[PDB]
């Protein structure tokens, strides 16, 4: 086509749907990790992560408010990987490593397991 | 703005 | 902080947005242009237009599943406007650039209104 | 991934 691109739209989209979720505007499932709970949009969700793109699409599990992860996930893990998934920006650290790459193979994240796999090669 |  | 980040991420984030779209995968909104309907996510309208995010943001508003814009709005201006919130691309053209210079005007997407000025203004 |  002969279209124009405004090169900051998707970087802005994504800020604003992070403005979203932290003011749990339009929020439509909580994911329970352990005891803790986390509160997304399904179709930020989906666009990240093979898993909640799986379970988003089935025709019953479309429709559930709630959804509980696998007990072996780590809250804090995921914590990071949902940061990640509403800003691009991945808090990885030496201490959270493990857990962060486990969460990254679960909720299926191709990107972050690659730099996981990558960071841990070099140590 | 940019031509993609 | 000390994080890292995917440059791709937020692209790779609205283009699957936008195939959720093309396949209408939950969308919980129908805009209605004339006698023109268009389906979307109430989020990514709200992060790209400052009309959707006080509509949306509206106790009462935010439960519509219907929204009715201005008779004035023209539906090609519109669809070119809601194919850019998806894609980053505006498919702006001599023959449309008044119709969507209007129409991101009401929608208040200061980005395109932007761009539209200054294009009539090289003209 | 970059340094932000
Ligand atoms: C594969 N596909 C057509 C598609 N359409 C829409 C969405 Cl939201 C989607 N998301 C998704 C699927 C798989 C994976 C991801 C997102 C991230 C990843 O590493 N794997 N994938
Ligand atoms: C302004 N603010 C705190 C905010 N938070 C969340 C969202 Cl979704 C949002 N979106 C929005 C508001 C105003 C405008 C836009 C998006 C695009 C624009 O040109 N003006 N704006
Ligand atoms: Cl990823
Ligand atoms: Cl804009």
């Amino acid at each position: 086509d002969s279209c124009i691109q405004f090169t900051r739209h998707a970087s802005d989209v994504l800020l604003n749907l992070n403005r979203l979720r932290s003011r749990d505007i339009l929020t439509d499932v909580v994911i329970v990790v352990s005891r803790e709970q986390f509160r997304a949009h399904k179709t930020v969700l989906m666009a990240c992560s093979g898993l909640f793109y799986s379970i988003f699409t089935d025709q019953l599990k479309c429709n559930l408010s709630v959804i509980n992860l696998d007990p072996e996930i780590n809250p804090e893990g995921f914590c990071i990987l949902l940061d990640f998934m509403y800003t691009s920006r991945l808090n990885l650290r030496e201490g959270n490593i493990m857990a962060v790459m486990a969460t990254a193979m679960y909720l299926q994240m191709e990107h972050v397991v690659d730099t996981c796999r990558k960071f841990i090669k070099a140590s | 703005w940019v031509i993609p």
